[PDB]
RNA sequence: GGAUAAGUGCUGAAAGCAUCUAAGCAUGAAGCCCCCCUCAAGAUGAGAUUUCCCAUUCCGCAAGGAAGUAAGAUCCCUGAA
RNA sequence: UUGGCACCUCGAUGUCGGCUCAUCGCAUCCUGGGGCUGUAGUCGGUCCCAAGGGUUGGGCUGUUCGCCCAUUAAAGCGGUACGCGAGCUGGGUUCAGAACGUCGUGAGACAGUUCGGUCCCUAUCCGUCGCGGGCGCAGGAAAUUUGAGAGGAGCUGUCCUUA
């Protein structure tokens, strides 16, 4: 007979840096604190995570030839509505969304993940409109 | 059996600076260069002599050493003689001339042919055929070269067009 | 070209490199240029 | 860039220099007006307003006026919005008019389509109909809506539905003739639309 | 226009040569992204700009509620582009 | 494709061809870009990349297919229940009539032929095309707008000059 956590939150605002990151790497650890495995008071259906900022998105990094090979690929419910994006396009283009991309595939579905997902807050560069939050820092375990 | 092993005199009139870890710059009669190299590789510029070194033996460590000292003598080179090709050219209403700095062609097309070398390199037209690309970096006059080459590529069955002086060309029989 | 699996030389002067990957076959004949796919 | 908005009359013919017709347009174009003048640091674009009308107060309202009170105007009734010009040249409360074309400039025009309303396949989408005879049960409709792996109705298929009122442009059309003193535009051609309906003149986009 | 396919190459070693290639540079298609046209903030991530209205009255401890309104819109009516 | 096996369906999964409607693949018919050539040129052959768009009208036959006439840049190969019958037709196959040949003692029969022969259904849900209402978007309103994102369009000949 534990705890399970209600309206007890305490949602800090962590900010990280991409200067040199592995994406997949990095996401699989703020997916998880979106979802607040991070934490003693964690259940399953209450979004105990923390807010997350993300900056200088465009400087992430990739291995092997995933910018010339690896496609994001999208169909619109039109026939022959497939379109593709490269890893590199979307870079440059618009790294925010590549960002989103991963981190929405690797959390929770339903309602519940897409409300976890709204804490997320990717900005291009080393901006961070969100200074009255007075988010920390957070570096990466791995 | 080496190519990066080996060493490159610095005869005079040339100033050679690691402005960083890597981003050689080279000076002298003709003009300057730089170029960034690969970090793991290693430059000791000695009194009037320069050395090359790598960490290790692999496939890629072995090609830098290799590919630097002979870029560079192409660097050093260019500073000091500058590089150079000629282009000859086969054909009856073929012919060259300039407008100011440009080039411009008369060979084959309703049309005549501009080209710009805009980058520092400069071209010479010492007959109505013959052209000289003159310059410092290889890479750029053969690309310059090359450019003028794919104008009009010669012909097997008659020789024409824009030729290499020290080409070979293949010969076919025009039934 | 002639594209084909079975790439060899040809002549002795037929010269077997690899490129971007693939292997090909260099001449100055054209005819034996060529190239796997 | 350029552009003028008024309203279209009807259609008429003119000659060229020649016996040579010319299927005209008639726009009347009351002299328009600047009203905002945006910008790419409050509205994150360089843009213009343009009103095109003399409204009655009994028709307009108070924010309305506002908006045009920045200028010395009275309300408008057609109120659009050009993108891509020279700004320094315009400013507020002024005037543009039809001197600003000539008598060969090309152009590219927009309109409302007319109301066409509830119409079939054939009609809006220019289908085929089947054969009127030889024991046809079948014309005047859509045709299949597809194939059975599916198991549905794939996107795009085309079918009834109010035909009509569509935002339309045409382009490389060929002013005419202008009459400043009636502030009126002949253009060479038919545009969209119905009479008495707004219509957006424009520089031609090549 | 930009980036590319096949292709063409420049420079260049591994492999003292050669080499379009591993480093590094450039070209190159009715094709890809744009340029053209249309829809589009339910884009629940619901955006931006301009202008208008004012911050009333009753309860209710507060929470909050109703009950007349402003700007404005509608019911209703004449009609059609 | 011809097929083999009998796994769903015989308390019913309608079956050829055609019309309308399109859609997808590319092993590309044309158009585009190239390599090689036993490529002089013009035309071509073959191979490679390319599926954006386009890819005819008639005679005969129920026909598919195919042959033929005349054109075209070209007159592509296939999948989608040999796409699509609660969208159409119903000429053929494949009911009952009758007939020819043939077989059968005969009743009758023939992937042999011929003539003629009823194609039902007010759309509940999803889906698709259009149109409105409600609420939301931390006050209430009138206007103009950004553009994520979506869709559309996207073909080609002939002549003159170069000559």
């Amino acid at each position: 007979t534990p705890m399970a956590n209600a309206s007890t939150i305490e949602r800090k605002w962590l900010v990280v840096d991409a200067a040199g990151k592995t994406l997949g790497r990095l996401s699989s650890e703020v997916a998880a604190i979106l979802r607040g495995k991070h934490k003693p008071t964690y259940t399953p259906h209450v979004d105990t995570g923390d807010h997350v900022i993300i900056i200088n998105a465009e400087k992430i990094e990739l291995t092997g030839k995933k910018l010339t090979d690896k496609i994001y690929y999208r169909h619109t419910q039109h026939p022959g509505g497939l379109k593709s994006r490269t890893a590199l396009e979307m870079r440059t283009n618009y790294p925010e969304k590549m960002l989103e991309l991963a981190i929405k595939g690797m959390l929770p579905k339903g309602s519940l993940g897409r409300q976890m997902f709204k804490k997320l807050n990717v900005y291009r560069g080393s901006e961070h409109p969100h200074e009255a939050q007075k988010p920390e820092v957070y570096e990466l375990r791995g | 059996s080496r190519v990066g092993k080996k060493l490159l005199e610095i005869p005079s009139d040339v100033t050679v600076t690691l402005n960083d870890n890597n981003t050689v710059a080279v000076k002298g009669p003709k003009g300057e260069l730089t170029r960034t190299f690969h970090p793991d590789m290693e430059i000791k510029v000695e009194d009037n002599v320069l050395t090359v070194a790598r960490p290790s033996d692999q496939k890629e460590h072995r090609a830098l050493h290799g590919t630097t000292r002979s870029l560079l003598g192409n660097m050093v080179e260019g500073v000091s003689k500058g590089f150079e090709r000629g282009l000859e050219l086969v054909g009856v209403g073929y012919r060259a001339s300039k407008s100011g700095n440009k080039l411009v062609l008369n060979v084959g097309y309703s049309h005549p042919v501009e080209i710009v070398p805009e980058e520092g390199i400069e071209i010479e037209v010492p007959s109505q055929t013959k052209v000289v690309v003159k310059g410092t970096d290889k890479e750029r006059v053969g690309a310059i070269a090359a450019n003028i080459r794919a104008v009009r590529s010669p012909e097997p069955y008659k020789g024409k067009g824009i030729r290499y002086e020290g080409e070979v060309v293949r010969r076919k029989e025009g039934k | 070209m002639k594209v084909r699996p079975s790439v060899k030389p040809i002549c002795e002067k037929c010269k077997v490199i690899r490129r971007k990957g693939k292997v090909m076959v260099i001449c100055e004949n054209p005819k034996h240029k060529q190239k796997q796919g | 860039t350029k552009g003028i908005l008024g309203r279209k009359i009807g259609m008429t013919q003119v000659f060229a220099e020649n016996g040579d017709l010319i299927p005209v347009t008639v726009i009347e174009a009351a002299p328009n007006v600047v009203l905002q003048k945006k910008t790419a640091e409050n509205d994150g674009y360089e843009a213009i307003q343009l009103g095109f009308d003399d409204k009655r107060e009994k028709l307009s309202n108070k924010p309305e006026k506002g908006h045009v009170a920045k200028a010395e105007t009275a309300p408008k009734r057609f109120v659009k919005e050009l993108r891509g010009v020279e700004m320094d040249a315009y400013e507020v409360g002024q005037e543009v008019k039809v001197e600003i074309f000539s008598a060969g400039e090309i152009v590219d025009v927009t309109g409302v389509s007319k109301g066409k309303g509830f119409q079939g396949a054939i009609k809006r989408h220019g289908q085929s109909r089947g054969p009127m005879s030889h024991g046809s049960r079948y014309h005047r409709r859509p045709g299949s809506m597809g194939p059975v792996d599916p198991n549905r109705v794939f996107k795009g298929k085309l079918l009834p539905g109010r035909m009509g009122g569509e935002q339309i442009t045409v382009q490389n059309l060929e002013i005419v003739k202008v009459d400043a003193e009636r502030n009126l535009l002949l253009i060479k051609g038919n545009v969209p639309g119905a009479k008495k309906s707004l219509i957006t003149v424009k520089s031609a986009v090549k």
